């Protein structure tokens, strides 16, 4: 899920390394 | 301390130390070569293999290369496959493997590594806590919950497990049940509990049950550096951006966008009404547990700076109008969407995730009574054909007590003080 309007997810950004 | 040397490795400590000294002195390419030579001569050496992996890790940092890091991740696994690996080394190698897999976004790979760690070290509660994080990162709250229930069954006062169990309960709308876990977890002071996410959700859970202590926790979270202020509680921030709950068009600098929305508001309204009448399934119910009650749905045209092509087939003129304004279409930390709210709706006080956007609202169908929005300490109402602008990183709240539907158009823009460099490099939200 995405943090569209709140902070409901554990993390809001994706992990892509460097 | 750690015991990293097996019997044979103690016999080659001089060579192993010489290679590690090169690494510690920053001669990474020489250190890589030294450990590669040791792995050649002593293919079964766990310390030599770990040294190779550590050098590849440092080299990946030096070259900012995901592929070099992928090599290190494999070598860290090779350490675990070697004979007679000391227990401390096995844990360090697989822990770093999982951590680097997470950095790369290989979340299922980290999960398999964390599962192996728990199988190899069944009495290590820290490793189970790390497995729970692995499940949380992949979005598997059900399995994460079971992990923290296992931890709390053996160590009931593990504060890391308490805050994370509390976080899961809150996400599942078990608000009352979540409060003691979040509160006791934070109060434990255990490593990993001093985290803005737990302050954020403890205070919010308290607000939802009417516990007036919520803002003492927001105050503490601010004092400990997690929140810019007690009112502005976003966690994905660029420090120093102008912080104000309400903005005028001129203050944002986006006056051409505002003029376009207000001059052309009726076409935007009409396409929204047409979707309501003939394609109402394009309106999706709000799905972030932000409603106490009522009906609230959104029709999204842009998200994370990406146009939804199918959605724009339903509002083609509005999407054509908006494409001239990359300050909103390219806002990778915002959306562009219709928002309908019906009578009997109360939206809980909440904050958005980031201070990097401002949120514009164009009134489209506004009943004459019953609709209002609070941001921080100030409450306003919408007008048909007019734009309001607030910073949703500040706590805000909405009520719908009219006798018919209320339709607005929500347009997120980059914070005006973010430079183009920043707008290009911030990760999407
Ligand atoms: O009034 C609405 O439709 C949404 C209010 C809101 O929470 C927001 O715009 O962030
Ligand atoms: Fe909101």
């Amino acid at each position: 899920g995405k943090c569209k309007n709140g902070l409901g997810e554990y993390t809001c950004t994706s992990l892509e390394g460097f | 301390k750690p015991k990293l040397l097996n019997k044979f490795d103690k016999t080659i400590k001089a060579e192993l130390d010489a290679a590690e000294k090169l690494r510690k002195r920053g001669k990474i390419e020489e250190a890589v070569n030294a450990f590669k030579e040791l792995v050649r001569k002593y293919p079964q050496s766990p310390r030599a293999r770990y040294g190779k992996a550590q050098c590849e890790d440092d080299l990946a940092e030096k070259r900012r290369s995901n592929e070099v890091l992928r090599g290190a991740i494999e070598t860290y696994q090779e350490v675990a496959s070697l004979p007679d690996v000391p227990a401390d080394l096995l844990k360090l190698s697989l822990k770093r493997r999982s951590d680097r897999q997470q950095f790369l976004g290989h979340m299922r790979g980290s999960l398999l590594t964390l599962q192996r760690l728990v199988q190899l070290f069944p009495n290590d509660t820290s490793l189970k806590n790390d497995l729970g994080v692995g499940y949380l990162l992949i979005g598997d709250n059900d399995n994460a919950k079971k992990v923290y229930e296992e931890v709390l069954s053996v160590t009931p006062n593990d504060g890391f497990a308490k805050v994370h169990y509390g976080f899961i309960l809150k996400a599942q709308n078990k608000i009352a049940e979540s409060i003691p876990y979040l509160k006791e977890g934070i109060e434990s002071g255990d490593p990993g509990t001093d985290d803005g996410r737990f302050y954020f959700h403890l205070g919010d859970a308290m607000q939802r049950v009417g516990n007036k202590e919520a803002y003492k926790w927001y105050e503490l979270g601010h004092k400990r550096g997690h929140f810019a202020s007690v009112w502005q509680r976003s966690l994905y921030n660029v420090n120093g951006l102008k912080a104000q709950p309400w903005w005028t068009p001129k203050e944002t600098g986006y006056t051409e966008l505002v003029k376009s929305l207000e001059r052309n508001w009726k076409l935007i309204r009409d396409e929204g009404l047409a979707v309501m009448d003939k394609a109402k399934g394009l309106f999706l119910p709000e799905d972030e547990n932000l409603r106490e009650k009522g009906d609230w749905s959104q029709f999204t045209l842009w998200q994370q700076g990406r146009r939804n092509e199918n959605a724009c087939k339903g509002a083609p003129k509005t999407c054509t109008l908006l494409e001239k304004f990359p300050e909103t279409t390219g806002c990778r930390r915002g959306q562009i969407k219709y928002s309908i709210m019906h009578p009997g709706t109360h939206v809980w006080p909440h904050t958005g995730p980031t201070n990097c956007r401002l949120r514009m609202h164009l009134g489209l169908v506004i009943p004459k009574e019953g609709c209002k929005i609070r941001c921080a300490n100030e409450t306003k109402t919408w007008e048909e054909g007019k734009v309001l602008i607030f910073d949703d990183s500040f706590e805000h709240e909405v009520w719908q007590d009219a006798s018919s539907f209320r339709l607005i158009f929500i347009v997120d823009v980059w914070h005006p003080e973010l430079t183009p460099q920043q707008r290009r490099s911030l990760p999407a939200i």
